[PDB]
RNA sequence: AAUAUUAUUAACUAAAAUGUUAUAUAUAAUAAUCUAAGUUAAUUUGAAUAUUAAAAGUAC
């Protein structure tokens, strides 16, 4: 509650390399600040491209808002999109990332496409 | 196809399939080629392609006989 | 023709587009269908050093 | 306080058999034919319209 | 402000100030006496 | 060495002997531009040197046009 | 010691045992051929110019009551270039006759 | 001293050995019957390009990205 | 301590180790000669659609 400018500050790499249990997964490169309806534009675009037979989109809103105005202050590392299967459609990376790049230009930091399981963070990075 | 709907479409033992593969041939000349017990996995996997289910496959047991153990 | 920011996002839309360099910039062209012209964007074809950087 | 790793008693030093997955996406080199490819002209595959079709 | 970028010189002349303390704190790490 | 490589291996990719030349010479299309070595100079590479060259007798006399 | 002791016997002179050894216990138990040092005097580099000269050409004996620092003075030792340090306790060269 | 050094330039410096007496100085001692293979310090000179004189390897080896200025 | 107030500045003559510039910039390697058809036009959605309308994609 009426937090100053300096709070929780996003500027610094964190140490929880995330794990994510869909199939695929977008996650945050950098540091900054993400306004809530640019998620929503994010996810809207994302929709449109995915198989709503074989696919669904999960989307981690569950952080912390902080004011400014209330939006995001993403850390390096923290995971926005979910693609979970409901059957066995397995998707190579250039179509995950093809459907994540409909959604990546909402989002104003740099975003990586991650596959199933912990990030490899030495790989991503 | 079975996960559009989520139901399979009727039962079919592999006797039928034969019945079926039998007529089609690679060539009417020679009849035996291409052999049955690889080109009915043609016709019983485009059954499996149309939603059919099936007998000796998919389900673990083969049709009761009467008068076996 | 549109400037793409830079090569990589610079890609061969039809059957007949081609890669070609204008003057050490790389650009590409299609006899057919004009409006599939590609630029990379980059200095002019004739800059000075005041004048361009 | 002072922290050190522990020596090494039995085994590698980099995990064999507890090997993390390794994280790329794993398309083969010879699947996916761009780089790293050293294969003898000798040896040239998929020609099968081009020069395959008319072998040896 | 500061705006031109330092000359590729100066910053080795920095390179050796570096090695300069160390070649200092080495002389440091030596015992205090030696036994003749 | 390359390009005599080049000749003296078959002709599978490109016409020989046959005046059409499938790929035409286009100097103008290539890239027109310049490399750092045509501002800093052509790269240093270690001068191209004799050893254990023997003594140079006769080293006041010119030599003839050899024509003859 | 059915090898050290001809070893030590005979085989040279000697000032060949460095000692590395608590103050207490040398006054004890002492050996009297060994030059007493400490085991960080050794470590340190302090000891050099006393230690022989030819690095290869030696091979020293580390008398150390707990074995630990009698590993630990080995390593002190090759750090200076004497790869060839053998350990010995104090009992081990009372039955090869040095005391 | 016998220990080289003040206790400033012990706890800055790991260069001078700890002068532990009557342990290992990494946990227990070693067993007694390389690092450089797994650490790889390969330095690329020039960076590698991307495939614009193919046309399969242009399209294969595409990148996904979008360029962010920092906000 | 005792008292009084308050809302960069280069003797002279020489010596002297620290000013100059590392400018943006990467090419060669595609014009690319050769070929009959055959579970199959799978099935669904659709008036139609046969690899390339939508759906569904580990049948062979
Ligand atoms: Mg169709
Ligand atoms: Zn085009």
């Amino acid at each position: 509650i009426r937090q100053f400018r300096r709070y929780g500050d996003p500027r610094y790499i964190n140490n929880e390399a995330a794990l994510i249990r869909g199939q695929w997964g977008l996650i945050t490169a950098d540091f900054g600040m993400v306004t809530q309806s640019q998620m929503e534009n994010a996810r809207l675009a994302i929709l449109r491209r995915l198989p709503r037979g074989s696919f669904t989109l999960t989307m981690h809103t569950d952080y912390e808002e902080f004011p400014v105005h209330f939006a995001f202050k993403f850390t390096t590392g923290v995971p926005l999109f979910e693609i979970m299967p409901i059957s066995a459609r397995r998707l190579n990376q250039a179509e995950a990332e093809g459907i994540f790049l409909a959604g990546r230009p909402f989002i104003p930091l740099q975003t990586v496409v991650v596959p199933q399981g912990r990030v490899d963070e030495y790989h991503v990075f | 196809p079975v996960p559009l709907r989520g139901h399979y479409c009727a039962l079919m033992t592999l006797e039928m399939a034969y019945e079926i593969a039998k007529m089609k041939p690679l060539c009417w000349g020679r009849p035996e080629y291409p052999l049955l017990e690889t080109r009915v996995r043609r016709v019983v996997g485009q059954a499996r392609r149309m939603g059919v289910c099936f007998i000796g496959v998919d389900t673990p047991y083969s049709s009761p006989v009467k008068d076996m153990t | 023709p549109q400037m793409v920011m830079s090569r990589d996002e610079l890609k061969l839309r039809c059957e007949y587009c081609r890669f070609e360099w204008i003057h050490d910039t790389l650009c590409v062209r299609c006899p057919a269908q004009p409006s599939h012209d590609q630029r990379e964007m980059w200095l002019h074809s004739t800059w000075m050093w005041g004048k361009q950087q | 306080r002072y922290y050190a790793l522990p020596h090494l008693r039995t085994g590698p030093p980099m995990p064999t058999t507890l090997e993390q997955p390794s994280g790329e996406f794993p398309w083969g080199k010879f699947s996916t034919m761009v780089g790293g490819t050293r294969i003898h002209p000798l040896y040239r595959p998929d020609g099968f319209f081009k020069d395959n079709m008319y072998p040896a | 402000e500061l705006l031109h970028p330092l000359p590729v010189r100066a910053r080795k002349m920095e390179w050796l100030k570096r090695d300069a303390v160390e070649e200092n704190e080495e002389i440091l790490r030596r015992p205090y006496y030696t036994i003749k | 060495i390359s390009e005599q490589v080049q000749n003296r291996v078959r002709s599978g990719k490109e016409l020989v002997g046959t005046v059409y030349q499938k790929a035409r010479r286009q100097p103008w299309a290539k890239y027109n531009g310049m490399f750092p070595y045509d501002y800093n100079g052509p790269a240093r590479r270690p001068a191209a040197s004799f050893v254990d060259a023997p003594t140079p007798t006769h080293n006041a006399e010119v030599c003839g046009t050899a024509y003859a | 010691d059915s090898h050290k002791l001809r070893e030590k016997l005979s085989s040279r002179k000697g000032i060949f045992v460095i000692d590395v050894r608590d103050p207490g216990e040398r006054k004890l138990n002492p050996v009297p051929r060994s030059v007493a040092l400490h085991h960080h005097d050794l470590l340190s580099g302090a000891s050099c110019p006393i230690l022989p000269q030819q690095k290869s050409a030696a091979e020293l004996f580390v008398l150390a009551s707990n074995e630990s620092r009698g590993l630990n003075s080995a390593a002190a030792l090759r750090r200076w270039g004497y790869d060839s340090v053998v350990q010995v306790d104090y009992n081990t060269l009372v039955e090869a006759g040095y005391v | 001293p016998r220990i080289p050094g003040t206790a400033e330039q012990r706890n800055w410096d790991p260069a001078i050995p700890l002068f532990l007496d009557d342990v290992d100085e990494q946990g227990r001692p070693a067993p007694l019957r390389d690092p450089s293979a797994f650490v790889s310090d390969t330095v690329k000179l020039r960076d590698d390009k991307r495939p614009y004189w193919s046309r399969r390897r242009w399209a294969l080896t595409d990148k996904f990205l979008v360029p962010k200025s920092p906000k």
